[PDB]
RNA sequence: UAAGGGCAGACGGUGGAUGCCUAGGCUCUCGGAGGCGAAGAAGGACGUGAUAAGCUGCGAAAAGCUGCGGGAAUCGGCACAUACGAAUUGAUCCGCAGAUAUCCGAAUGGGGCAACCCGUCAGGCCCCUGACACAUGAAUUUUCAUGAGCGAACGCGGGGAACUGAAACAUCUCAUUACCCGUAGGAGAAGAAAACAAGUGAUUCCCUCAGUAGUGGCGAGCGAACGGGGAU
RNA sequence: ACUGGAAAGUAUGGCCGAAGAGCAUGAAAGCUGCGUAUCCGACAUAUCCCUGAGUAGCGCGGGACACGAAUCCUGUGUGAAUGGCGGGGCCCAUCCCGUAAGGCUAAAUACUCCCGAGAGACCGAUAGUGAACCAGUACCGUGAGGGAAAGGUGAAAAGAACCUCGAACAGAGGAGUGCAAUAGACCCUGAACCCGUCUGCCUACAAGCGGUAGGAGCGCCAGGUGUGACUGCGUGCCUUUUGCAUAAUGAACCUACGAGUUACUGUUUGUGGCAAGGUUAAUUGUUAGACAAGGAGCCGAAGCGAAAGCGAGUCUUAAAAGGGCGCCAGUCACGAGCAGUAGACGCGAAACCAAGUGAUCU
RNA sequence: AGGGUAGGGGUGAAAGGCUAAUCAACUUGGAGAUAGCUCGUACUCCCCGAAAUGCAUUUAGGUGCAGCCUGUUGGAUGU
RNA sequence: UACCGAUGGAGUGAGGGCAUGGGUGCUAAGGUCCAUGUCCGAGAGGAGAAGAAUCCGGACCACCGGCUAAGGUCCCGAAA
RNA sequence: UAUAUCGGUAGGGGAGCAUUCCAGCGACGUAGAAGGGAAAAGGGCGACUUUUUCUGGAGUUUCUGGAAAAGCAAA
RNA sequence: AAUGGCACAAGGGUGCUUGACUGGGAGACAAACAAGUCGCACAGGUAGGAAACUAGAGCAUAGUGAUCCGGUGGUCCGC
């Protein structure tokens, strides 16, 4: 017998030409170039998403330098002491405290300010 | 591509048109060109082993029988063909729901006329009974006559 | 259409008893004083075809 | 089983090998082919007895011997499986429970240990032997 | 402040994809039949309707004429028509048998740029019209009979390539193929031993024997028969 | 009775069946129509002593036979016998078989322009014939020749009386028909590319494949959705290559079309049936593909040797195991992989050959 | 104006000119010639994973056999 | 920890850079011909401004967790 | 249950999705099929699959097995 | 030719000689294949020698080329 997939050859375009709204000019719905465009794209986002945990560690890191600045010492220095002491506090919440909880930051650099 | 009615003339020369280099028009490439590996006339036929014929047989024989769908009756006749005498003995053998299949041991003209135009009834031979036809059923009607034709014919 | 054997290999082979191709050796027709008289006969011997070269053999004889 | 529920023996049927494809089967693109050369294109066939330009084997070979025609060979059969057909006669030749109108020969591998006369086409001197010291006749016939 | 622009949604436009549909193809099976033509073919030209004819039918008797049988109320062919008539004293329609059947075309009275021009002899009209006859070739004895030309495949016969394969190429292969030409029939050809063999008993076809025996720049390749089992 | 524009649908309750094939009917019908099963029916016209002489044979040159020089054929030149003569792969002798130089002959075989009746795990309008329709047409060419595109209103034309704007149906807005007119003639459905309008957000200090990961504000409708100030990272894709952002190749875009298929024969393997055996081919019988027959043939069952031959041995040898090769579960299928032969994964030459058409240009 | 010469054939005050916008012809067929060459080869996920060397070749951008990969099996030996 | 037997299916037979030992060249070449390793080929990630094979390091997927390599800690740009 | 392993071109192996048709078994549809637009959800993973609504106005489909004219981005 | 070897000489003479043998190839080297290289044991019959022993050509490594078709000598099969 004779077969051919009209609908469904059709449908995974119409799907995945639903995914490329947005974008500019033909990009957006010329299928050829739209379908181009969106697998660059997904290569980008695998990339991307390695490069978010390292951003967002140096923003606290920057956080965390300014407020430890604030209270007298350095980043480096406040790091190695609260390592030296043994305080498991990642810069995640460091940077959260010192954003938001001013008088907790200052109780933990006050703890190793020895 | 060599059963169609195209002329086998180069359409364009080899060079210098600037565009693609073309042959004749019967190239599966064009609109209305030919057909690459379509269909041809086939004869399906396979050879089964006549000893693995026989088995499937029984195990479908064996199969109903063990499923409890088999039922012996008398024989019969008809003087005159009658649809309506056969479906009262579909009903009184209480197979008239279901498909059923009656196994004769002869022609039986009458009967089988009677048997025709019931939608629901399938008719064989006692010889002629083969795999197919028995595993179709729900079920299966056998004569006493029939049943020692089987017995005769099938055996082991 | 059914295989054809080569004609020539046909001629120049023979199967052995448990599926081994037997063949002549093949460097003794018309220059025999110069050899050696070992040499000679080694090449007077029944050999066996190698096994990188069956299965061309094997070709060449149908796979037969 | 009936017709609704049928099964093959498992692994008794595969899938078929389908290429050209698209990527994600591994057999898409240049299909098994590798890149380029005579074997990558359509229509190309191995030369039998081709080895590239080098003088193939069945040349660099001689061609030996010949085939007689009037070949007379028989059928073997043993001591062993005439004490077999024995054990369930004395008088053998029958041979058809085998052979189909062919020449046979008696061999000797087994043992016979029994009083047979034996008929047959052609016999070994040590199945001669054999059948007489176990106490039998021969029908070289 | 948006001259314009970007993105999204909604709603339109264009275009004609998709889905659904179709008696228009394709492949076959069974049974017939296997020709038409000088009593003028195949294939055409010109005509023909109440109204122009594009198809269809028909042929100056021109979408039709006659008879027999069947049948019983509509019919006057199709391209989205009306008028006007036919018809139970039986239309239309269907089966069978008849009548008519212009011109060209083997075309055959002579020519010719197919569908035209020009004739002769007898016969019936009045410069001109309607019905005949008037070709050739092999048989027959002026008479008679046949032939010619067209057309599906299958048959027999006369001529007969090359590309290609051999990893070049010349023997060889492709292939006694393509193609051209001639000529039958329902089939044709073959067929009744100056035979095969080392017992069989005319041809033909099928399954084996067998990719065997052989053949071959003994390369590429080519490739039986006897015997056995059937159809008959 | 219900739904519906319309029941053949659904739910009840009945009936026919040698008829539950099908097509049509306002949706899908055994009981509405034509039909179907079954039975009946033709005025015609068709069909059913003699026994084959330019021979047999022979030389030269060729051809056909599976065969590239026995049997068969003959262009050229010759040339018998009448128990005799011919063949058995070259020639001789024996043996065997046959009786040339005359003819006819059914069946089993090959085919399908045509007619009738059927069928399809064949196509369904870029498919299937080139041709579903105006098709070998339109068009192109001096000619031979080449050769398209083009199906669908609605159940029924009921195919929109009449009004309004406008010179006009050019077109539209109404009214009316209709289940529906966003079914209004190019008329079923009505996608993309491509083109517009409206609404929301953003945008005139900004610089690279246009995305991706963060992230305010604004706007819609209860944690969703549109937009995106600003920030980080980022030289398309394919192919060919040692190596391509490459200034190497390729594509305007979209929809549709487009390339490892089938047959036969081998081989390996997965799974099976039987098993020292396994298996039938062509074909035949019954009823109508199925069941049964059909053992011819093939493979296995013993090897060694070129072979005669011998045999769990055998070859080599004067002889020695001194050496070689062997002794010390197959077969038939189904599925899959691979190979060869076929156009063999698709498209593409320059050429070669055969038969025709052209001197209206030159 | 009419006619004649037709394919490697005609014709050529000779340029390999001309032979229907085609000349170291056209149409149809053999025919899907052949192309060791270029280009192209379409759904998904999982496991493994090379080579660009040697030998030979009218061979050198091709191919045969080794080398190196993979599947399935039986042995111990590999680093 | 996967080396050999036998079998089914291959692809490859245009290589390149670096280091080392050499020939050739001019102790030239991003040159050319061998040998021994290695990497690119077929390999993403980090540093070097940006670089096929130099330095570090072999990516099952997710994470707004942590420790390190080479190399760095004045700002662009993480850390004296 | 642990341990180990899971970058990949040529290439080898394994397991699946969709499409057209068929057999058997179930089903759906004018109280609205296929197709077309929009929206939501799902899958060791994926090919893809469900559901809601508008348009549409007549056919479609589940599971098991069978067979292929069985999937496009570049020629 | 070159390289390696050679004093018990493998270098140089004398005598006798034909082992420049027949049937052979445990085991190895080398190697894509085809090819190539070294080498037995024992039997038969010899040469040299008092005997033990040695002798299947040469100090070694180049001195050639397949198959097909033909010629010569010896000894199983087709009509
Ligand atoms: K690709
Ligand atoms: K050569
Ligand atoms: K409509
Ligand atoms: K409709
Ligand atoms: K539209
Ligand atoms: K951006
Ligand atoms: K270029
Ligand atoms: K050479
Ligand atoms: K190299
Ligand atoms: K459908
Ligand atoms: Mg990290
Ligand atoms: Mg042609
Ligand atoms: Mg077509
Ligand atoms: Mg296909
Ligand atoms: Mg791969
Ligand atoms: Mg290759
Ligand atoms: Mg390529
Ligand atoms: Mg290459
Ligand atoms: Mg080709
Ligand atoms: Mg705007
Ligand atoms: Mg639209
Ligand atoms: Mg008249
Ligand atoms: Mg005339
Ligand atoms: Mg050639
Ligand atoms: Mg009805
Ligand atoms: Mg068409
Ligand atoms: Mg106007
Ligand atoms: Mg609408
Ligand atoms: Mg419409
Ligand atoms: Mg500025
Ligand atoms: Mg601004
Ligand atoms: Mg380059
Ligand atoms: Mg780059
Ligand atoms: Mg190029
Ligand atoms: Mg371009
Ligand atoms: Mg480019
Ligand atoms: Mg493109
Ligand atoms: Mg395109
Ligand atoms: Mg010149
Ligand atoms: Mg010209
Ligand atoms: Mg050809
Ligand atoms: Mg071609
Ligand atoms: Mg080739
Ligand atoms: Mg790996
Ligand atoms: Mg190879
Ligand atoms: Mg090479
Ligand atoms: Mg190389
Ligand atoms: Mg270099
Ligand atoms: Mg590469
Ligand atoms: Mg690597
Ligand atoms: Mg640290
Ligand atoms: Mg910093
Ligand atoms: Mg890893
Ligand atoms: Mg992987
Ligand atoms: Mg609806
Ligand atoms: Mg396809
Ligand atoms: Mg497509
Ligand atoms: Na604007
Ligand atoms: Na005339
Ligand atoms: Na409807
Ligand atoms: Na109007
Ligand atoms: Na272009
Ligand atoms: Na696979």
């Amino acid at each position: 017998p004779r077969s051919v997939n009209h609908v469904a050859s059709r449908a995974k375009r119409k799907r995945i030409l639903k995914l490329t709204r947005g974008y500019f000019g033909a990009r957006k719905n010329v299928w050829t170039v739209a379908k181009n465009t969106w697998e660059k794209g997904l290569t980008y986002a695998y990339r991307d998403r390695k490069s978010k945990k390292r951003n967002f560690r140096a923003l606290w890191i920057q956080r965390i330098n300014a407020a430890a600045r604030l209270e007298g010492m350095s980043y480096s220095r406040l790091m190695g002491a609260l390592h030296a002491n043994g305080i498991e506090i990642n810069r995640k919440v460091l940077a959260d405290l010192a954003m938001n909880h001013p008088e907790a930051f200052r109780a933990i650099v006050a703890k190793v300010k020895n | 591509r060599s059963e169609l009615s195209g002329s086998t003339r180069k359409l364009i020369r080899q060079k210098g048109s600037g565009g693609a280099r073309r042959g004749d028009i019967n190239s599966p490439l064009l609109s209305g060109g030919a057909r690459v590996f379509g269909p041809r006339p086939r004869n399906y036929s396979f050879k089964l082993n006549k000893k693995l014929k026989a088995l499937a047989r029984r195990s479908a024989l064996s199969y109903k029988a063990k499923n409890n769908e088999i039922i012996v009756v008398e024989d019969f006749n008809f003087d005159a063909p009658k649809t309506k005498a056969f479906k009262a003995i579909s009903a009184a053998l209480k197979v008239g729901e279901k498909k059923v299949l009656y196994v004769l041991p002869e022609v039986n003209k009458n009967v089988y006329l009677s048997a025709r135009n019931l939608p629901n009834t399938n008719l064989i031979l006692a010889n002629l009974i083969n795999t197919y036809t028995v595993l179709a059923s729900k079920n299966l009607v056998l004569t006493e006559r029939s049943v020692a034709v089987v017995n005769e014919l099938f055996k082991a | 259409p059914k295989l054809k054997t080569n004609s020539g290999a046909k001629k120049r082979f023979a199967l052995t008893g448990t599926g081994k191709i037997k063949r002549k050796h093949a460097f003794k027709s018309h220059i025999l004083t110069k050899k050696t008289k070992k040499q000679k006969r080694n090449l007077t011997y029944f050999s066996t075809v190698h096994k990188v070269d069956e299965n061309a053999v094997k070709q060449l004889l149908c796979l037969r | 089983m009936n017709l609704s529920s049928l099964k093959p023996a498992e692994g008794a049927v595969k899938s078929r090998k389908r290429i050209g494809r698209g990527p994600g089967s591994g057999l898409g693109g240049t299909s098994t082919r590798g890149h380029k050369g005579a074997k990558s294109r359509s229509g190309y066939s191995k030369k039998i007895g081709f080895e590239g330009g080098q003088m193939p084997i069945q040349r660099r070979l001689p061609k030996f011997g010949f085939k007689n025609i009037n070949r007379v060979e028989y059928k073997p059969i043993n001591l062993s499986v005439l004490q077999t057909l024995s054990e369930a006669s004395v008088e053998d030749l029958i041979a058809a429970g085998v052979s189909r109108n062919s020449l046979v020969k008696i061999l000797a591998n087994g043992t016979v240990t029994t009083a047979l006369t034996v008929e047959a086409h052609a016999f070994s001197k040590t199945a001669e032997e054999a059948i007489v010291r176990a106490g039998g006749s021969v029908v070289k016939l």
